[PDB]
């Protein structure tokens, strides 16, 4: 194959093989296994929306309702839909029954699985036509506006308020912003629910409701039109609800979001079996959806030493790459990140950095590729600062990589301000057009330090991954291979929230977007 | 103007001695023109800037500038008598905590965090103690030289002290959220009442925390301080690093 | 806390939300680095109005010299509606700008013809504005796009330069004069004058002054059209006579004879 | 040759010839012509310095005396000659009695010239004796300190006072400036002669004169001593005196100064008879001194297009290379120089910035090539400028640039300040430490942009060359090859102060320097 790094395709080739049995491995355990949220997704696809008298989302009631007074081992689709066939009520007033205590899900009399699955399939059918049709939606934009070729400049945007970030989010399209993501509030990855309707408030950002996606996806509409070119709109999936989050960015027809498999568990302690349980069902949503998936290989450099850990973002790359695959994600839709997070002062750092970034864009041919800026030697120095971004774009123009995470001359000190916004975006737009076309002209020594670093970080990725696959995924998630992070087995958040598959269990959202379209 | 440096009447410095080139940078909520780069020429004039020069403006939007300024300052500053405000005291970097741990400390500070009582509300013990922290500020088991153990939401006061005596834990966090019918307070008077039956009150910190609690009543309960909905990792680091330098307290590893 | 709402009469800076005035400074003091360093820094910048000026950053540029950055929260406003726009821009044009005004205003390339006439030797001044390196950065006359420079020499009498600007038909004509002994510089230029009005061609071109010794109100007692003192670069002339030349119809040399 | 731009060597060869040939030509005049600054200047290798009464420096008034009264083409070295066979003084004493009236070298009794050979030949020995053992303690002094391999960071410091000149020098060496350049006062190139003593006042920058290289080289030896490492000075030697100030910096151990040959002709509009006379015996002494002769290139961009003249700097490159390599001066002392002036609005314009600075280093690959920043295009936005000036520092250390003129983000609003000096010095160095080894690993695709850039502004350069070879460099000069400006071959300033050699004329330096060692 082509290839500006020389690269050992047979150490690629082993790599990916020991990547896709990890994940068969651990598929052997997700198949087995369904959690609360997935069972709540399942609900809010159904149609199920709102929240009680005391502000609990109504699929969160019902399936809490199915868990402690029923089996929740059958699914709730199959609750549901017993439910609509002797009551005949939609499924939406048959939640509100349910949070009022008029009706008793486990209490009525049980149908044949048959005429359940009948009963609920139209339902299904409406939805899963809605996401298809929101992709299409989606498609029809990028082909009349005629999306660039270059990088896409991906911004940030956290007021907490979602009337506030609407305008900074038009503001910042108007600057140049391709891409514009609304930081979650904090820590909402441990949230085993997802609030209702627009939020005004939040620390660190606004909420992931489905009510803010319409609102922002809406305004940013209105700026897409005026400036005539699509602009995407970005928010995370991760923890505790990621296939009810995933749902709601399918159906308010979000263009990303970040869906890394093993960040709640590293970063956030979710708990490791149901985590990997729900981030397929997120997937299998979010890739039907048409949506690209980021994955947070950031946060392994992050406080850490970025020249002797690269190793452990390519195995952790590899290992996402095939649970999206499993999942039935194309790879023209996985947004493998990376970070340009190495150590200012070392000696041909630059290089390093470049021979990593040119490594992942060569073993993943086909990925939107997300690339981040520095974030840990960043200081007070704003011009430095300045500097080393414009050495990150640099990076980033030269190695193909196709989303680009803008960094702020002032990320060690504050949000960026607007001013500080502007600056970025005029930098990545002087340094993309400086070099459009400087990929395709330089080649790099054969045997040389560029060469030598990819095929050394390669070869470690390697070791690494041929060890995890020996040890297991849970073991060696156990063991620390990752982010030397260990997490015993049973222990974290979300334990309690899963439940084993009953031979009866049905759920036809994954039939639907698995094997439809 | 006299080039003779005065300490007395310390001034800023361009290319030459006691001038005042100094450089501002700030946005004006005004559409860009004539009448903005006046705008902030006045502004800046009021700041001290004796020959505000506009050096660059642009518009950021339809109703937003960019201005970057040049001007020679009036004002100066007394350097001879200034004073060093000793008082200034702020929470550690994380590699400037694990720095302090590793020099005044052998061990790794042991700390063992967990919600007790019948209380569900776990997202503040997991903004401190996780590795993603909170708002940026990465919690303790993302410090080097900490071990941190987060035990969950519902841990009986028997089993947390259980647990702090196995790990051999150097300090002890509390997250107490609901006080209905004041039950955060009674079971942070058990968890201090258990502790010191067990004779092992010394030997840990015993810090407290939650949205409702204070120092003070941290305090008046028996607590090696407590930390309001203000706080973040770092201040807690900070601080249990700092109190169990100063208290040389050992840690119940050392207990059998 | 404060406010979020736009006042067009109390106008603050805009650093992330409205109204809070968030500005960046950046300075040198010309003191040793250290805690005593910030603690200066920061006063001065509560001078300057600041409400809590955190200094971001501090480095020391030598062993006396520290240089800073400062972010803080504005207290002062400016009334924008107040504003009143003056004509007193009287900003010198640049090269470019010089360039465009006369494409735009003229269908012709301004002939500029420069000596230092009589006995006086002295060319360094009229060199500093002819010549395209300039003076000090500014480039010449010579180096625009659209003049035609002709430095004659040093010591040219009046009657050769009055026949070098018919033969090139000179839009403007540029004489040093430095030398001031017994007044040599008046009678030189008055004799150029007295020149030009014999010829009949004192109009259709303009005539500019320049030295140490010359000032506008001297320049225009002889009958020039200006003249130009120690203080004066390139750019001023060129705007001066490309403004001139429009403000008042001048029909260049080319014409005559 | 080994070259990564694929170059058409012939096309270099026959560009080689063609300014050979041109040098050739214009060498047929210089060799039978002299200017009253050489005269001048053989005056003061003897000896003569001072000023008389009046403020005129001796040398002045001994060259004028003996053109006014005396034939000047007999040289002045044989009237000083004479006169120490006459009188018995030394060449300082005849000056001064020259100066006072007191004696006429022209009305004395003409001796023997080859008594007056004699009698000129040891004061000539010495002062070659001296500037050899100045030129073999720089090398002392390189050889004790050793030579960084990567690029001598280049600064310039001014303030018309000498005394403050040398703090600003040693604060600017402190900081890591290599290369140290003070300003020289502006238009001193049009001067006829070169003040005495030290200056304490001075516009737009600090007069050269003997007194100033002497102060400042002993400054910056104190610092040298002080951080451990050679810091080179810098000055200019163009216009009306560059024999002179050759001459004086050769005396007081300058180790670089700007030499250009054609600078005086196009942008001073001194004649070209004189600059090209004065030039030879500049280059012969700075030659002969070992000192590193700057070129002034970077004059031709600016205010140009850039893009369109290209090939202009190209053949006035190859024309001084031509041009020293007549006066004896090493490869290794030609510092080339030329400047990252194109549009940063441009696509693909740092392509073409690479191209062309790769394609010089190329052409003289053993040259210490002098790279210049932008100016033309920098503005008031010093973040944007910052920005500009990273990626002209990533040029210089991927094109393998020895001298590195640093540019600064406030380049275009004013003189640096000190913290602008040193902002721009950490991120010259920050990028060369990150970048150290980039040259060698990088080669560019055969038949790309950068290769095809570089063939066709070496094409043009040839073409524009052998067009200058056919008309002669007089006429060329007269028809605006250069710089689009037209200069006659009579006009410009100093044109009076050419004087054909007689057939007994007589000058001991130029053999003692061309053929010596
Ligand atoms: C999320 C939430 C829940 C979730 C929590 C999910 C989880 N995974 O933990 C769940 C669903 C469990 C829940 C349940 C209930 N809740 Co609730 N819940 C909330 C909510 C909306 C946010 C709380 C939160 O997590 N805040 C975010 C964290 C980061 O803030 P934090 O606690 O302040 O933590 C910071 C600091 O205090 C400090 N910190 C905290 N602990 C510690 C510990 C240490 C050692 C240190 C150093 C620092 C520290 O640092 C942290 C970071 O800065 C609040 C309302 C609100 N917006 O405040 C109601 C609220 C707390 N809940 C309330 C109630 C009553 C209940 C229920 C009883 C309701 C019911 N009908 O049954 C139940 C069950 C009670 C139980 N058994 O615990 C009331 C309590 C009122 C009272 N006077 O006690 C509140 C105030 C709502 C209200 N206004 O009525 N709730
Ligand atoms: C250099 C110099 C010389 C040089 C000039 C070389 C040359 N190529 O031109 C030479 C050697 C010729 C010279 C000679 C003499 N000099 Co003389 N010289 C000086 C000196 C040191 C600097 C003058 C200079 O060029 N300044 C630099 C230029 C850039 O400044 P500038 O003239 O002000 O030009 C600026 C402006 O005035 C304006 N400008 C100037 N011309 C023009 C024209 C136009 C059209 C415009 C728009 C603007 C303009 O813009 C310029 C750029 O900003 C001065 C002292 C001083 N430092 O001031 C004495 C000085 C001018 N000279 C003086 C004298 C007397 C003489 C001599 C007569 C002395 C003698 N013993 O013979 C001789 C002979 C002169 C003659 N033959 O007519 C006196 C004049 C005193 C007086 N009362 O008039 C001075 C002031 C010295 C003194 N203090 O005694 N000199
Ligand atoms: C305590 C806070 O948490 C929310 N809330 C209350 N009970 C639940 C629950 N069982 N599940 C999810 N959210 C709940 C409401 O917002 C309430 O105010
Ligand atoms: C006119 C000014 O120029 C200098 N000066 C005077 N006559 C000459 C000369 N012939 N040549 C060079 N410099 C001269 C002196 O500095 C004087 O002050």
């Amino acid at each position: 194959r082509e290839s500006k790094l020389n690269l050992d395709w047979e150490l690629v080739d082993k790599a990916r093989e020991a990547a896709r049995n990890i994940v068969k491995d651990t598929q052997k355990f997700i198949d087995a296994h369904t959690t609360v949220s997935v069972e709540r997704t399942v609900c809010r696809l159904l149609g199920i929306d709102g929240v009680n008298d005391l502000g609990v989302p109504l699929p969160n009631v019902v399936v809490d309702h199915i868990k402690s007074k029923g089996n929740l081992s059958l699914g709730a689709a199959t609750y549901i839909g017993n439910a609509m066939i002797y009551t005949g009520l939609s499924p939406q007033e048959i939640a509100e029954r349910v949070a009022k205590g008029e009706l008793d899900l486990t209490s009525i009399p049980m149908a044949d699985l048959f005429e359940i699955k009948l009963a609920v399939q139209d339902i299904a059918i409406k939805t899963v036509e809605k996401i298809r049709e929101n992709r299409r939606k989606r498609e029809e934009f990028l082909k009349k506006y005629g999306d660039k070729e270059g990088p896409l400049l991906y911004v940030i945007v956290a007021t907490g308020n979602i009337y506030e970030d609407v305008v900074q989010a038009q503001a910042a399209a108007r600057q140049g912003a391709d891409v514009i993501a609304v930081i979650r509030a904090t820590a909402q990855s441990l949230l085993d629910y997802v609030p209702y309707g627009p939020t005004t408030e939040g620390f660190g950002g606004t909420y992931a409701t489905q009510e803010n996606f319409r609102i922002m996806r809406k305004a940013l509409d209105e700026v897409s039109e005026e400036l005539g070119r699509y602009i995407r709109l970005c928010n995370y999936a991760s923890g505790l609800c990621m296939p009810e989050i995933a749902a709601m960015g399918a159906l308010e027809r979000l263009d990303v979001m970040l869906n890394d498999a093993l960040y709640g568990i590293l970063f956030r302690d979710i708990n490791m079996k149901r985590t990997m349980v729900d981030q397929f069902f997120s997937r299998v949503i979010n890739g039907f959806a048409g949506i690209i998936i980021n994955t947070g290989e950031d946060n392994y450099l992050t406080t850490a030493d970025a020249y002797e850990k690269a190793h452990t973002v390519l195995a952790s790359q590899l290992i996402n790459e095939q649970f999206a695959l499993i999942a039935g994600i194309p790879e023209e839709q996985m947004g493998l990140g990376h970070a340009f997070e190495m150590n200012p002062d070392l000696r041909n750092g630059f290089l390093y950095e470049l021979a990593q970034a040119q490594m992942v864009r060569e073993i993943f041919p086909k990925a939107p590729l997300k690339y981040m800026p520095p974030t840990k030697y960043m200081t007070g120095n704003i011009f430095k600062g300045h500097v080393q971004d414009a050495m990150f774009n640099v990076v980033t123009i030269m190695t193909k990589q196709r989303i680009h995470l803008l960094g702020m001359l002032t990320e060690a000190i504050h949000t960026p301000f607007m001013s500080d916004r502007a600056l970025s975006i005029e930098s990545a737009k002087y340094i993309f057009n400086n070099m459009a076309d400087i990929a395709d002209e330089i080649y790099f020594k054969e045997g040389g330090i560029i060469q030598r670093r990819a095929n050394e970080v390669l070869k470690k990725a390697y070791e690494l991954l041929k060890e995890i696959e020996q040890e297991g995924l849970f073991k060696a998630l156990e063991q620390g291979k990752f982010a030397d992070i260990k997490r015993p087995i049973d222990g974290g958040k979300g334990l309690e929230g899963v439940v084993e598959k009953d031979p009866n269990y049905f759920n036809p959202f994954i039939d639907l977007m698995l094997r439809g379209d | 103007y006299d080039t003779t440096l005065d300490l007395t009447r310390v001034k800023p410095y361009g290319d030459t001695m006691n001038d005042g080139k100094v450089q501002l940078s700030f946005t004006l909520p005004v559409p860009d023109g004539a009448k903005a780069v006046e705008a902030a020429k006045q502004l800046a004039k009021k700041m001290g800037l004796e020959n505000p020069m506009v050096v660059y403006h642009a518009p950021l939007d339809k109703n937003f500038t960019f201005f970057i300024i040049y001007g020679s300052l009036i004002h100066t500053v007394d350097y001879t008598s200034i004073q060093v405000q000793e008082l200034e005291i702020k929470a550690m970097s994380m590699e400037e905590t694990n720095e302090y741990i590793k020099k005044h400390i052998g061990r790794k500070v042991v700390v063992v965090g967990a919600t007790t009582g019948t209380d569900a509300h776990t997202v503040g013990l997991d903004a401190i103690m996780n590795m993603k922290g909170y708002a940026g500020h990465y919690g303790l088991e993302r410090y080097e030289m900490i071990e941190a153990y987060n035990l969950g939401s519902q841990v009986p006061n028997e089993e947390f002290v259980k647990k702090a005596i196995e790990v051999g834990a150097d300090a002890l966090l509390v997250s107490q959220t609901v006080t209905q019918k004041d039950a955060h307070i009674k079971n942070l008077t058990h968890l201090v009442e258990l502790l010191e039956a067990e004779g092992i009150r010394d030997k840990v910190l015993l810090i407290c925390g939650g949205p409702r609690i204070t120092h003070e009543l941290a305090k008046e309960l028996g607590y090696d301080a407590g930390f309001g909905p203000g706080t973040f990792a770092d201040h807690v680091a900070t601080f249990i690093v700092t109190e169990m330098v100063k208290r040389k307290i050992p840690g119940l590893k050392g207990y059998k």
